[PDB]
């Protein structure tokens, strides 16, 4: 099959990884009490 | 408890002394520009 | 170049106060919201809706005046001046709380107007509309708190009234009845506002303390030219300083300023979601495990149970005057009280 | 690009990209309808809101049994 | 209601006065 | 399990502090 | 304590799914030709 | 160079990944002790008799708390303002029952954060910077002092200082409203103008700069890559941003001077929060919020309630319910 | 049948039409008078 | 008439004094008549 | 600039003050009289200090009916004899 | 050289006229006695 | 039925952790040049 | 810092991914009954 | 939830069959 010309590479740099993990982990630390209730 | 107290007293004194003597050790001169501040 | 385009020409003239197409919505609605608030707080009572004085005319001060919500019996009536309640009578309309809906609705449309203004001017000047986008957070807060929240409740009566002390009351009511501080959406709001304040402070101070000497003055404001091409402070020095002080630092300016948009805007949006829940009494009121333990074990005490005792006090002691339509009579003997107090 | 039977059939329905009518065209008419629509919403809202109250229109569970 | 005239006599006296004082420049502008 | 979960999330966050600081992508002047 | 029994799996997936999303994106970024 | 000279050179070195410095010499051990004690206590400390009435309150995770309810609990009312270090207790068990961890933590922390501020001055000096970031930091610091030290001094007990926990913080706030009507206090109101305003201007600045970013990138990449660390050119067009904002309101409401603007950005929240701290610190000596209870009266003398009186009813609920077994006499005088 | 509130609705409708009409009449008129100069 | 005839500083001073006067009046009102609690 | 006269010019001009030394006090006095004549009370339906309660009444005249609210308030006012 | 009656003029007075009237009112109110 | 209460999280992590390991490896392989 | 000469790129081809996922999913299908017990 | 788990794992396995067949890396002759 002919290749799709609309493809683009995706990126996540290290700082974005760290920020993202911080957001996820802190949101979890915040919401977990409510999930356990 | 007395050993604990003595220990903490010695520790605190040690660090405080570091602070004072440290700031007494030509601190104005420890900057990038004009060092002669005496 | 017909009438529409001539009008467009005039609307977009570069004058002291820019008008624009959006101005046609914005200026009358903003003017009527402000004017309505001032008229009401200066001259208008809340006797017939709340059993309260609320104007300068009656003896209230800046902190205690308000344009108060209508009686609970009005439900969610638009309370139009020509509506079935006031029936065109301006005085009665004031006595029934007409100014409240007047101010909330003209205010809502004025906010739409203002955000449209932000889009219009950004389009005209050739910038990206991130200011309008940021303004979506004020919109979400106003709509969730003044429109959605009371629409979920019995009536406009339980919306916030427009006054300083009135708003303080709104806060305390939300603590007592909703345990709003316990709500993770409010907590995210707090983090966004306090974090926004922190970023404001730290960014302003950092820029002001990594300035390049661009003049001979000891007062350094004049050593800037809006047209200059150079950064006026050192990002590299700033970055090393915060890297060595705090462990991490911004290194990218664009990211820095986007982040400054992102934190408070997101905070306010989250708080909005929480209030949308409180519209239905869908509260984060309790932790069920806490209550099971405490019910079975009379020695188990945490700050969570302490605060519910406070809430129970607030409800019992404030409800009869705060909710006069309910005709609450709580005999002395049933009022919750600790020892002596 | 690849032609198909169905593609060939539908081709005309996606061939007029960018084609416009000159100037303002039917904008005035559209405006009228928008106006009417606004008033319409205003009515149903006010009926639901009990700001507009009409004979034989009881806005309640007790509308019809 | 006599009170509305006693109260809005200052406003209309002000309007009339300033109209009197700004009339030539207003005509020149218009 | 609750306690373990809370302390575990906290611990992951502290470890994350460590990596974000000592193993950050270094800022490079251009 | 009588906690909600789904709380554990809820918290676990809440953390792991998006974290894993980010780790995947990061690692495939690093491996792209420098 | 001798050993002490070398040591000084290291301590004050500008090349350490984290700057130490002489303030750091005090900051590091005190913050470490406060941190370690805080984590261990929050996980594992037994119930603490905060109000000195043999009614121990559970703060730690292992003793029935979650993240939201848990706390390190303030020391006993019986202790008041007495200094209660570990060696004053007969045993660690007594120490824990009486809320020793709280005092250890807040003293080590207040010292450590003060030194954090000093350290901000110190590094600014080593790097050839202007010195006043530390002054901005003085606002949150002053606040910490207000709720952990000054309010307890004024009220005569660390048992009324803010708890180290989320729900405990809310407890502190509600009792504060009951006892001081802080909402009706102009310094708290200036604090709210400070943080609402700080948030506002944070979003505003962010959005203006972001809105006037100069095009340096394609649509398939982040605009952030259009800025490079340490480039000498400004990354946005401040004239364009000023044109915008100046037209949004009117021209002379907008800053054309970036230095002036960033100074504003620093001053507003810092000053507001200074007043918040001073509000707590002066209600510490019971100079309270405005009291307009029963201020409006009709011709006969009937009380005409205002919103202030409704506030007063809420405060009364808080007052009569708080610390329900601790009062034996009719006035809560501290 | 035209109830009091339907009458009130017509009054509101009419009043709004009058406000918008007068507004645009004045705006268009002023725009016609004070034209932007182009070259 | 021509602009600049009256010194801007005099205008500022007078205006300011007027503001202090009216606000002073409102604070007087806090203690007398309605709102005074008396 | 945007074509308007500088405010500095205007407010420091003699003519401005000839106009406004009349128009500002006029407005101020107008508002004053709006209160002192009692017209404010009647326009906005605000109780005078002697019109919150009848002499031996101690029940707030709270509006309790949406569509006959107007008549309720009117009855309440008649109740002040 | 300058116009008198501008958009700015209107805006300004829509705010300032009622402000002075209102301030007159509130002033009067300071002498109302129960 | 009275099943083991950790069975759910155990199974979910048993699946997710090594699956995610593999997915990370695969994606970073695809993203390498050539 | 001198880069480390011992570094090596890592690979997992698609077929290995499919095999691995099959292994994990089938193992889970097998052991889950015993995990619930 | 046990049933949901069994059916989930099974469903994932069928999905994997689909991808492994129709989205395999195509064999290529050198
Ligand atoms: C974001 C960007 C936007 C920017 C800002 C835009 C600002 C625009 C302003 C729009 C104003 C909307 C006014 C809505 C008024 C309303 O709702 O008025 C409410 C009325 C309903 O009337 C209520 O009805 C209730 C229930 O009555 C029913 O039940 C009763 C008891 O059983 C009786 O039987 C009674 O006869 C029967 O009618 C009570 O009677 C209340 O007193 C009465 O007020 O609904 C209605 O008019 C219409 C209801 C249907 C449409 C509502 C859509 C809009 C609202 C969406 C949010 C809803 C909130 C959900 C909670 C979360
Ligand atoms: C653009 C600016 C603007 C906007 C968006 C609003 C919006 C509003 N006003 Mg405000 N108002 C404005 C300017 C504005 N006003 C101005 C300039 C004044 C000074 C005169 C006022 C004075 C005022 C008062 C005193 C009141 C309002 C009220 C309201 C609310 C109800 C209005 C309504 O139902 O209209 C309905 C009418 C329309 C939507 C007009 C649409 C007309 C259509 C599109 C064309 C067809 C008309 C048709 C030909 C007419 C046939 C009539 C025939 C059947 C007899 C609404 C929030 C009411 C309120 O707030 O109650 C709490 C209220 O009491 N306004
Ligand atoms: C005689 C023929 C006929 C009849 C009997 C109906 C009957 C109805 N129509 Mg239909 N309609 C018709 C022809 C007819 N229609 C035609 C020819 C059209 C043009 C295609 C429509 C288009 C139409 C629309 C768009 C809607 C109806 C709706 C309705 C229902 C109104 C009652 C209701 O629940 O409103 C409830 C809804 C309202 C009272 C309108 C609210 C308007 C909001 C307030 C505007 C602002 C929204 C914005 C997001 C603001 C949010 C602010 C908030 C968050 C605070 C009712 C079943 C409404 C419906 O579906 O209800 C379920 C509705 O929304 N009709
Ligand atoms: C109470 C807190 C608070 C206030 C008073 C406030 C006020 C303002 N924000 C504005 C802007 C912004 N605020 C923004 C982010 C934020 N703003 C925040 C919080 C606030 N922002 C927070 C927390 C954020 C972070 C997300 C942004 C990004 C902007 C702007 O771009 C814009 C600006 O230009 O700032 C410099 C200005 C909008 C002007 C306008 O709409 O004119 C039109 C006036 C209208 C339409 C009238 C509205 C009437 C209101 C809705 C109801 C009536 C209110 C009464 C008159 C007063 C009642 C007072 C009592 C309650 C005490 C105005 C100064
Ligand atoms: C020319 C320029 C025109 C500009 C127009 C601007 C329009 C909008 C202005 C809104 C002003 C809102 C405040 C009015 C206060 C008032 O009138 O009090 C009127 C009250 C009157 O005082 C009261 O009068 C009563 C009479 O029965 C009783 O005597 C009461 O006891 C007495 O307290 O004055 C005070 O309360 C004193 C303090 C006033 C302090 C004002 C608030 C300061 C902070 C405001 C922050 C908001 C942002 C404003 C920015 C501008
Ligand atoms: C409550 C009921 C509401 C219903 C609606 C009723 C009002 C409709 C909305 C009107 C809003 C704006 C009105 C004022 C416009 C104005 O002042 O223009 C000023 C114009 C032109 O002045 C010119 O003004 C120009 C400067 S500028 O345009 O003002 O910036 C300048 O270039 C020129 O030399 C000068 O002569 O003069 C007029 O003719 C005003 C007409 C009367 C209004
Ligand atoms: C002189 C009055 C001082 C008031 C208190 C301090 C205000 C400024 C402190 C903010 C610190 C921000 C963090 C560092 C931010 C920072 O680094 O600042 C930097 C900025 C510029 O510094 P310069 O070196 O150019 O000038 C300062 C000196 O070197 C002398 O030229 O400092 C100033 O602008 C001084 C302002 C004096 C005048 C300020 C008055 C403002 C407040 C007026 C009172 C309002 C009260 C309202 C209550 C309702
Ligand atoms: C003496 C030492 C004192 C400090 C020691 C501990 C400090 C820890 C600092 C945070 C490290 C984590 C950073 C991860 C993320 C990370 O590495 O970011 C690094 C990032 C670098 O930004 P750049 O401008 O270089 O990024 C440019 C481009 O990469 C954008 O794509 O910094 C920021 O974005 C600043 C804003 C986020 C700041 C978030 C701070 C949050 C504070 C902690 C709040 C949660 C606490 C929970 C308690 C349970
Ligand atoms: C509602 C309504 C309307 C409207 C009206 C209006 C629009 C009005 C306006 C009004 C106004 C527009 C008013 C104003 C007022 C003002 C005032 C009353 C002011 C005061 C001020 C002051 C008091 C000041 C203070 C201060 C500050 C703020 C800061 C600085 C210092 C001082 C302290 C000086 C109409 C008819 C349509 C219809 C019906 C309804
Ligand atoms: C309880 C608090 C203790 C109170 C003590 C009060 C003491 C008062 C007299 C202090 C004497 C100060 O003595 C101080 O220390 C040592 C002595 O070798 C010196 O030593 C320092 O010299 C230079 C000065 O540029 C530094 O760069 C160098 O790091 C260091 O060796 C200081 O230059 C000297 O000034
Ligand atoms: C730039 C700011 C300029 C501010 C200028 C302020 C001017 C203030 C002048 C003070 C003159 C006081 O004049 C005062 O007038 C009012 C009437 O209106 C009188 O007040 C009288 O009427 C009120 C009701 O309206 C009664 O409740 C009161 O018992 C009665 O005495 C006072 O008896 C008189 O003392
Ligand atoms: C259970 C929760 C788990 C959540 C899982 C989420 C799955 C996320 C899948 C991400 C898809 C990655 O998409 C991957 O992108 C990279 C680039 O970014 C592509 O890589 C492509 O670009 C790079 C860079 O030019 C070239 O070196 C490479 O040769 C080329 O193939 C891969 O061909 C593609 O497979
Ligand atoms: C609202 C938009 C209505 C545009 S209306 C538009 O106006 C032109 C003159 O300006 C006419 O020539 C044209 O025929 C008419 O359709
Ligand atoms: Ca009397
Ligand atoms: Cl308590
Ligand atoms: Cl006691
Ligand atoms: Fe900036
Ligand atoms: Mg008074």
């Amino acid at each position: 099959m002919e290749p799709n010309p609309n493809r683009q590479p995706v990126e996540l740099n290290r700082t974005s990884l760290y920020l993202g993990l911080l957001l996820i982990l802190v949101l979890a630390l915040l919401f977990s009490s409510y999930f356990f209730n | 408890m007395e050993t604990l107290k003595i220990t903490v007293y010695i520790v605190v004194t040690f660090f405080v002394l570091l602070f004072v003597f440290g700031f007494l050790s030509g601190d104005p001169a420890r900057n990038p520009k004009r060092k002669d501040l005496e | 170049r017909g009438w529409f385009d001539i009008l467009d020409d005039w609307l977009k003239r570069d004058r002291f106060v820019f008008v624009g197409w959006s101005g046609i919505l914005l200026f009358p609605c903003a003017y009527l919201a402000l004017g309505g608030w001032l008229t009401g707080t200066t001259f208008v009572t809340s006797w017939y809706t709340h059993g309260l004085a609320s104007s300068y005319l009656e003896g209230c001060n800046f902190l205690t005046v308000a344009v108060s919500t209508p009686a609970n019996s009005m439900g969610h009536s638009l309370l139009l001046l020509w509506g079935p309640e006031a029936q065109g009578d301006f005085t009665r309309w004031c006595q029934l709380g007409g100014l409240w809906t007047f101010i909330a609705l003209h205010g809502a449309f004025g906010l739409i107007g203002f955000m449209l203004r932000q889009f219009e001017i950004a389009r005209l000047v050739g910038v990206r509309p991130y200011n309008a986008i940021a303004f979506s957070a004020p919109i979400a807060v106003f709509v969730s708190v003044f429109l959605i929240y009371p629409l979920g409740q019995s009536s406009w009566f339980f919306a916030p009234s427009f006054g300083v002390a009135a708003i303080f009351r709104f806060l305390l009511f939300f603590q007592g009845f909703h345990n709003w501080t316990l709500n993770p959406f409010h907590m995210m709001g707090v983090a966004g506002v306090l974090g926004g304040a922190l970023l404001c402070a730290i960014h302003g101070a950092t820029v002001e303390n990594t300035l390049f000497q661009d003049g001979e003055g000891a007062s350094t404001f004049r050593a800037f030219n809006p047209t200059q091409a150079e950064e006026t402070y050192s990002m590299v020095t700033a970055n090393r300083f915060w890297s060595q002080i705090f462990g991490i630092a911004f290194s990218n300016k664009r990211w820095l300023h986007f982040f400054m948009l992102f934190v408070p805007v997101t905070g306010l949006w989250m708080s909005a979601i929480g209030v949308v829940g409180l519209a239905l009494n869908l509260r984060s009121y309790d932790f069920i495990s806490q209550e099971i333990r405490a019910a079975e074990d009379p020695e188990f005490e945490t700050f969570y149970t302490k605060n519910l005792l406070l809430n129970e006090g607030i409800r019992a002691w404030m409800a009869p005057q705060d909710q006069p339509h309910e005709n609450f009579v709580f005999p002395e003997e049933v009022l919750p009280r600790g020892n002596a107090l | 690009a690849r032609r198909t039977w169905l593609g060939d059939i539908l081709r005309p329905l996606n061939s007029e990209y960018g084609k416009v009518a000159p100037g303002w065209g039917t904008t005035p008419l559209m405006a009228v309808f928008m106006g009417l629509f606004l008033v319409f919403l205003l009515i149903i809202l006010e009926i639901y809101n009990s700001t507009l109250i009409l004979d034989g229109v009881n806005v309640s569970w007790k509308a019809l049994g | 209601d006599w009170r509305v005239l006693v109260v809005l006599l200052p406003v209309l006296l002000a309007a009339g006065w300033a109209v009197r004082n700004i009339l030539p420049y207003a005509v020149k502008q218009v | 399990m609750e306690t373990i979960t809370y302390v575990f999330i906290f611990a992951c966050i502290i470890a994350l502090f460590f990596f974000a600081i000592f193993f950050r992508e270094p800022p490079r002047i251009t | 304590m009588e906690v909600n029994q789904l709380g554990l799996i809820a918290t676990a997936l809440f953390v792991l799914v998006p974290s894993v999303f980010l780790i995947i994106l990061y690692v495939q970024t690093e491996s792209q030709q420098k | 160079a001798n050993l002490w000279e070398r040591f000084c050179n290291w301590v004050t070195s500008t090349d350490n990944r984290l700057y130490v410095g002489w303030f750091g010499v005090i900051m590091i051990p005190t913050l470490l002790a406060a941190t370690i004690c805080f984590v261990i206590a929050f996980i594992a400390a037994p119930p603490v008799d905060i109000d000195g009435i043999r009614e121990p309150v559970s703060g730690s995770l292992l003793y029935g708390n979650n993240i939201i309810t848990g706390a390190v609990v303030p020391s006993s009312n019986a202790i008041g303002l007495h200094f209660y270090p570990i060696w004053e207790a007969a045993s660690l068990d007594e120490w824990l029952y009486n809320g020793g961890p709280y005092q250890l933590i807040i003293f080590h922390f207040l010292l450590g954060a003060s030194c954090y501020m000093g350290r901000q001055w110190e590094l600014s000096y080593r790097l050839g910077m202007r010195p006043w970031i530390c002054v901005a930091y003085s606002a949150p610091l002053a606040s910490a002092f207000a709720v952990f030290l000054i309010y307890p001094i004024g009220q005569g007990s660390f048992s009324d200082g803010m708890p180290l926990g989320i729900s405990g913080t809310f407890n502190f706030m509600i009792v504060f409203q009951a006892e001081h009507n802080i909402l009706m206090h102009p310094f708290h109101q200036l604090g709210v103008a400070g943080v609402f305003g700080g948030a506002l201007f944070c979003a505003m600045h962010g959005s203006l700069v972001t809105s006037s970013l100069i095009r340096e990138t394609t649509e398939t990449e982040s605009a952030n890559y259009g800025y490079k660390f340490g480039q000498e050119e400004e990354t946005y067009n401040i004239v364009a941003a000023h044109g915008y904002f100046g037209r949004l309101i009117f021209q002379y409401a907008s800053f054309n001077n970036s230095r002036s603007l960033h100074f504003f950005l620093a001053a507003w929240p810092v000053v507001g929060v200074w007043f918040a701290a001073l509000g707590i610190s002066t209600m510490a000596f019971n100079l309270n919020g405005f009291n307009f209870n029963h201020s409006v009266i009709d011709a006969k003398g009937n009380v005409i309630n205002t919103w202030a009186d409704i506030i007063n009813r809420a405060n009364l609920g808080m007052e009569v319910m708080h610390e329900r077994n601790a009062h034996n006499f009719p006035l809560d005088l501290a | 049948t035209i109830t009091p509130s339907l009458k009130g609705f017509f009054i509101g409708l009419l009043s709004g039409a009058v406000v918008l009409g007068l507004t645009f009449a004045v705006l268009i008129a002023i725009s016609q008078i004070d034209k932007v100069q182009r070259s | 008439s021509e602009g600049g005839r009256i010194p801007l500083w005099i205008v500022a001073t007078v205006a300011g004094m007027g503001v202090i006067v009216i606000v002073g009046l409102f604070f007087y009102g806090a203690y007398a008549g309605l709102g005074s609690s008396l | 600039t945007t074509g308007e006269r500088p405010f500095s010019d205007i407010i420091t001009s003699v003519r401005y003050w000839v106009i406004h030394s009349i128009t500002i006090p006029a407005l101020f006095i107008a508002g004053w009289l709006f209160v002192s004549t009692g017209l404010a009370y009647d326009v906005f339906g605000t109780p005078r200090p002697d019109s919150y309660y009848a002499q031996e009444q101690r029940s707030i005249p709270l509006v309790t009916d949406r569509f006959e609210a107007k008549q309720q308030v009117e009855t309440f006012l008649e109740q002040l004899k | 050289s300058y116009p008198i009656f501008t958009v700015r003029w209107v805006a300004v007075h829509t705010l300032a006229v009622p402000t002075i009237f209102f301030l007159g009112a509130i002033a009067a109110m300071q002498f109302i006695q129960r």
